[PDB]
């Protein structure tokens, strides 16, 4: 999930753009 | 053990600030 | 506006608290 | 929507869970 | 306190309700 | 120690939209 | 009230900063 | 109270110290 | 005067979220 | 002034990226 | 984890309140 | 550097201050 990928390490902008509707 | 959880508060904001009007799903687990 | 999308900012870090495990979608405009 | 209930009037902890999942 | 017990393990909101004044 | 003092942030962050209009008291020296 | 309701939100993290170990009281109004 | 000193114009750290326990 | 400083916090974390590696400076009468 | 530009209207990241080192 | 990363946000909260009309730099390097 | 003196020990309000402009 989110958590597991984004805070075991930094995400950059284009990672966490996977989450937007 | 609340590293996690004080974390996602941290990605919430950061997901509000990327997507914008778009809105975004923030699901932690299921 | 400046004025509703920093009250929004705000919105997302209330349902991270209140909805826990079950997560959210935001949307903005309905 | 969320904007037009909670930014207009302060929405409780109540009516915020409703837009939970 | 509320750090050695909301730091240590998430407290809900019903554990938290009880700090309030 | 930083991660208690990064925690405790997050703490009145939540005991401000859980107690509303009652208000709170933050005493960490306890 | 929303505007004020946001500054709250602002004034209670500037006092965790400020007030360190004291710990202070936040009482919107008694 | 605090909201109407500090909502109304901005409070300097000084004056924010005002209201540390 | 208050509406431009809660606005000016907000900023500064989009500020760290976008520039990351490089930092910033961070100057409002400049 | 980045105040002027953005606390007025909002500022898209690439707009705010302009004010990276 | 990402507790500097996470510590680093929460640091550019406290220098906007502390520096005020100055302003501030926020370098991450090394 | 800030993240090396202030991620593992609390910095005051006055050590923050040496970073301002
Ligand atoms: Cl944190
Ligand atoms: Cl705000
Ligand atoms: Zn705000
Ligand atoms: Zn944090």
């Amino acid at each position: 999930g989110i958590v597991e990928q984004c805070c075991t390490s930094i995400c950059s902008l284009y990672q966490l753009e996977n989450y937007c509707n | 053990f609340v590293n996690q959880y004080l974390c996602g508060s941290h990605l919430v904001e950061a997901l509000y600030l990327v997507c914008g009007e778009r809105g975004f799903f923030y699901t932690p687990k299921t």
